[PDB]
């Protein structure tokens, strides 16, 4: 889920950047750390739309390097636990199908698959098919799930989804 | 403003100043005063505390939780 | 090792700041007597 | 510890507002048109290409008006910031739909009221063709 936030992320300044404006290389050293990142409390951090205010650089003892906490304005995607949202099928395998809501990868486990799917490697490409026909997930296909949990590794979360749940498929 | 602490600056904040100056020095930190051959990192800080150029503010902070912003240049030192 | 904490021990740690041998006090009350003389 | 359909989650979300899939790919290309052309700046991060794709392919609604009005009908009511977004980029075809994808409109919403008000969304939101 997109939302808007103020954060707060203390920025490290080599001294080599303590030329004219160094508060336009603070400036744009914040489009690089907390832009394009994911951290495992807030999300992704997909965009930054402006910047609040630069805090006064405080130098740090014996290590030399200015520390300049900075406040801006950025817009975060934080799957909360048992929310239901649209996704984008990337792949398919036996295993379940794997989605991808925005950013980050969601995969879904073929017992969380109502029992009437069944599974198709013949069918090029593969989807998940009901012996009735009447429902069909293709690859890049909009299907509705909700997120059971979601987990953090190595810097990313990652989510599990279910289609138990009523009203949850191609519409 | 309304500053209460001495104008002087203590020996305490020449060396860490002076110190931490040095270190941004030699990490090819740019010099106010013109560099007439001084390789040392500390002579280039040294000459510009002398001539006030230093653009490290000093926050003493008081007792009661207050902090005051002086500058090196506003406080006078001893040479 | 860190240059912050050299530059701040020379300022203020130093030998002068915190400040003679019995071999040379004696040989200074003898070496400015009136009767030493130096050609 | 945290459920979204319980509404409980970390309390630093709560002062955050909720945007719509369609307006966030405005603020993304407000992003995206400074970066290309205003300042020469290495080229945008793969997260921020995979969420401007992700926000046009669901984006709702063409313009700002339609967003805006959308937004100004259901922010009349008592609909929680968190529902707001959900509801609106869900698009739920009918009251029962969008009740049981979420559960915290049941609470406090009617099976007539709300049908009121997905319907509205239905004529905000437009397709290509």
């Amino acid at each position: 889920m997109f939302y808007h936030i103020s954060l707060e992320h203390e920025i490290l300044l080599h001294p080599r950047y303590f030329g004219p404006n160094l508060l336009n290389t603070v400036k744009q050293k914040l489009f690089t750390e907390v832009e394009g990142t994911c951290t495992g409390k807030y999300g992704f951090v997909i965009a930054v739309t402006t910047i609040d205010n630069i805090g006064a650089g405080v130098i740090q003892p014996g290590r030399g390097f200015v520390l300049y906490p900075v406040k801006y304005k950025a817009i975060v995607f934080r799957p909360f636990k048992g929310e239901v949202v649209d996704a984008v099928v990337t792949q398919v395998n036996k295993v379940g199908l794997f989605t991808e809501i925005g950013p980050m990868s969601c995969f879904i486990s073929r017992h969380s698959i109502p029992s009437e799917m069944e599974f198709d490697p013949n069918s090029n490409p593969p989807c998940y098919k009901t012996m009735d026909e009447d429902i069909v997930i293709q690859q890049d296909d909009e299907i509705r799930l909700k997120i059971v949990g979601t987990r953090v590794d190595k810097n990313d979360i990652f989510a599990i989804g279910s289609l138990m749940d009523d009203y949850l498929g191609l519409v | 403003q309304k500053r209460i602490t001495t104008p002087y600056m203590t020996k305490y904040e020449r060396a860490r100043v002076l110190g931490t100056r040095a270190l941004q020095i030699a990490m090819c930190a740019p010099v106010m005063v013109e560099l007439e051959g001084e390789t040392d990192p500390l002579l280039i800080a040294m000459k510009e505390l002398k001539a006030r150029k230093i653009p490290i503010i000093i926050r003493r902070y008081l007792p009661d939780g207050s902090y005051e912003d002086w500058g090196v240049d506003e406080l006078i030192i001893s040479d | 090792q860190s240059l912050e904490t050299r530059a701040e021990i020379q300022e203020l740690a130093m030998v002068p700041r915190m400040i003679i041998v019995q071999d040379t006090l004696t040989a200074v009350r003898k070496f400015t007597k009136r009767d030493v003389f130096l050609e | 510890e945290e459920d979204a359909s319980q509404l409980i989650f970390p309390k630093e979300f709560e002062t955050a507002e909720t945007l719509l899939n369609s307006e966030v790919h405005m603020l993304l290309e407000h992003r995206k048109q400074q970066n290309e052309s205003a300042e020469d700046e290495q080229e945008l991060s793969e997260v921020f290409m995979k969420t401007l794709n992700y926000t046009a392919r669901f984006s709702r609604f063409k313009n700002r008006e339609t967003i805006a009005s959308v937004r100004s009908l259901l922010l009349q009511k008592k609909l929680h910031k968190f529902e707001l977004a959900c509801l609106a980029n869900l698009c739920p075809e009918t009251a029962e739909e969008s009740k049981a994808l979420i559960p915290s409109l049941e609470g406090r919403f009617e099976d007539e009221e709300l049908q009121q008000i997905l319907d509205d969304i239905q004529t905000k939101r437009s397709f290509q063709y």
